[PDB]
């Protein structure tokens, strides 16, 4: 039972998530974590 | 240099963390091999 959030019409500070955790592995396709914090999106779906 | 294996994903290609943006940015224009080695205390006592 996991939860999903969709963020639209707001400015995100993805550093807040990454400076609070330590990353053990990232798997990306068509993007990178360096470019996930700089690009502009239509929506941002987060499942955790 | 010295770095733990818990941060082995911090040196990976594309990351928004402090190592790959302040400490070590790797040049991928040439043939490279990043070896995450480990030296135990028995070997690292005669060669000091
Ligand atoms: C399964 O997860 C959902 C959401 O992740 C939980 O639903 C929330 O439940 C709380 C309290 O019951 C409510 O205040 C929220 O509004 C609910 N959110 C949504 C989106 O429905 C649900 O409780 C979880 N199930 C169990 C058994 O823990
Ligand atoms: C190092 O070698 C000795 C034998 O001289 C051995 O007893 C010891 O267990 C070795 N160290 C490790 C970490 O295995
Ligand atoms: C380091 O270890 C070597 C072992 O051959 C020894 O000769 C040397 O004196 C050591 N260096 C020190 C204690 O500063």
């Amino acid at each position: 039972n996991y939860s999903r959030r969709v963020f639209t019409n707001c400015n995100y500070n993805l550093t807040k998530l990454l400076s609070l955790v330590e990353v053990d592995e990232f798997v990306c396709d068509k993007t990178t974590p360096e470019s996930l914090a700089t690009g502009c999106y239509s929506s941002l779906v987060v499942d955790w | 240099f010295a770095l733990p294996l818990s941060m082995k994903s911090t040196l990976a290609i594309g990351s928004a963390e402090a190592i790959s943006m302040f400490n070590y940015n790797q040049d991928y224009s040439n043939p490279t091999c990043r070896i995450h080695a480990t030296i135990n205390s028995n070997v690292s006592s005669s060669l000091n």
